[PDB]
């Protein structure tokens, strides 16, 4: 039945485009983590500048640096999951291509 | 002497500079509100954020042939005491710090024109910018008659 | 032929399960964004405490508060994409099942 | 004339390559807009650090951020338009290659 | 095929239209760069007023000026690629018209 | 032998993909160079406030900027070499396919 | 097969020599990163001898060392990718010699 197979191919494209759109937003998360690292350094520099009056700034600077690293690590795990997901899609596409010659 | 800082701008396809401290704002030129029988130097007035600012024709004063809204696209807003006034110019270039040693005498042969009004030529890389004493020029020229 | 249809259904399950794994990491990111938001509120109190030495740090805290909102908003947009994506897998599974019985 | 048609197919590849070159420069505009936003953040921090002398710096910080946001939005739109254009070029070559099979 | 030649000519008109749309957006970006350059000059004047406290802000304004010039150069590279693309569309149109002749 | 020709083509795809993996790390280097520009700016801002006690800091900020630009230019040459290498792999893959069909 | 197979072998040799040039540039980058790390450490020693006005600069100098360390690790990640890529070429060469006699 050809038409339903064509509908599966359209659905697979829609899923692949959606997965790429998730990956596009993950670039924004990575860019946000890069921004958080800039802010964390700026907080640390102000803490260094303010000395004794920088002590509260310093704890925030350390904690937000940890949060930025957790976000960056989470973004990398999602990048790896996207890599696995597009590989899983490639196998599914390969099965349809194999079916076309069977 | 200590270094002197100028805002550098264009008029009549030539380069000019004025005192940085006296400059308030730099804005795009747009249509001027006009009052009849006013001296040629005064374009009229305009409204900047609720405040009425006099607009003056630098092109006529320096005997340049450039056309009102076609060849002049920038207004430099200047404050002297309780007077705020916009000079009409082609455009703005850069902020330049000049030592007195790099200020050459003006070429002009008219006496107070080549001293009191024209401070000199700022020499940068063998290129000249005309340094204008805006404070002396506005105080003298507008109150002459 | 049925064996390909059965294998493609296993691929659809693998794509869905891989998508579920991303969604769990997104839940952690939503948490990190909330932590970043609370840390920014704590930082604002520390900035207020340090007065004229806290003025630059207060700008940093405000931008960190913005990054937390962006992270949470981006995570919710990814949740919307995941919800569509696993719905596309339900449609794709139905089309693959339909291809089996047609 | 088939070789004249092959020259049209080759010309579509030249246009597709030119479009890829534009896309790389759009990534540079996105990077410049992103970097400009970091400069706007520095202007905001400096406005706070200058305090009573920083009120004009704050106006610049908002305006530079608005221009960076507008540039980033424009960069996103032109990237999408390039992707649509690349799609049209591929569709145009695909039609010409398809018409060669009859 | 005469209709294929007419359809390819219609496709050439569409990508000529797309080329103008790409040009329109980068022309707006070229204007945003011009605004950014004037704003950087205003920032340099504003910095001078605050003396020693404005000296860091003057460096930031200098960088914004370098970015405005770099954005204008990037816009010119895109504009140059559009100029090359426009020549390719006329060459492709001439070739497909020629392929309708022979 | 057809299957050995298929195996060479698959191996060529792995070589191309491996070359693309180098390109991903090169993108990270470009981001690090961009971050290094922010660090050079931060060093310049501290130096600007410090004045005659910051002359060494000012020299270091320029030299760090020079190192970042030199590193970025080296990355551009690597990207060009990767592009040449990828084109060579596609030619090599095309040649082994041509040998299969001879 | 014949001469086409020799051209595949030559193309692999051209890719391998290009890979060596990338490895030389990557080796230069690792050297630049080490020199940057030492220079940043020396600048941090000057900052340590600048008392309370070196404190913010020292934090930035530490981050320059972190970027240099991350750059060296990224460059070494590329060195491993070159070793993997050349090994993939050795597998390709082994297959090509087998194909040459089949």
């Amino acid at each position: 039945g050809g038409k339903v197979v064509d509908n599966v191919v359209q659905t697979m494209r829609d899923i692949s485009t959606s997965s790429q759109k998730i990956a596009d937003i993950i670039s924004v998360i990575d860019g946000i983590a890069f921004q958080t690292n800039i802010l964390a350094l700026n907080a640390a520099v102000e803490a260094a500048r303010a000395g004794e009056q920088g002590r509260g700034f310093a704890v925030v600077a350390g904690e937000v640096r940890n949060l930025a690293q957790r976000s960056a690590q989470a973004a990398r795990e999602i990048k790896s999951l996207i890599e696995d997901s597009v590989g899983k899609v490639d196998v599914g596409s390969t099965l349809v291509e194999s079916a076309g010659e069977t | 002497p200590s270094g002197q800082e100028f805002l550098v701008f264009t008029l009549g396809d030539e380069e000019y500079g004025i005192d940085i401290l006296k400059v308030q704002e730099i804005r795009g030129y747009d249509q001027v509100t006009r009052i009849a029988n006013t001296p040629a130097f005064i374009k009229g007035v305009t409204n900047l954020r609720g405040v009425i600012v006099p607009i003056v024709d630098l092109r006529i004063k320096f005997s340049q042939v450039d056309v009102d809204y076609n060849d002049n696209t920038v207004v430099i807003v200047l404050n002297l005491g309780q007077r705020v006034v916009g000079i009409v110019v082609d455009g703005v270039s850069d902020v330049l710090s000049l030592t007195a040693e790099q200020i050459r005498p003006a070429p002009e042969f008219a006496v107070t024109l080549s001293t009191e009004y024209l401070t000199g030529l700022g020499a940068l890389g063998d290129r000249m910018l005309i340094l204008v004493n805006i404070e002396k020029l506005l105080n003298s020229e507008e109150m002459a008659l």
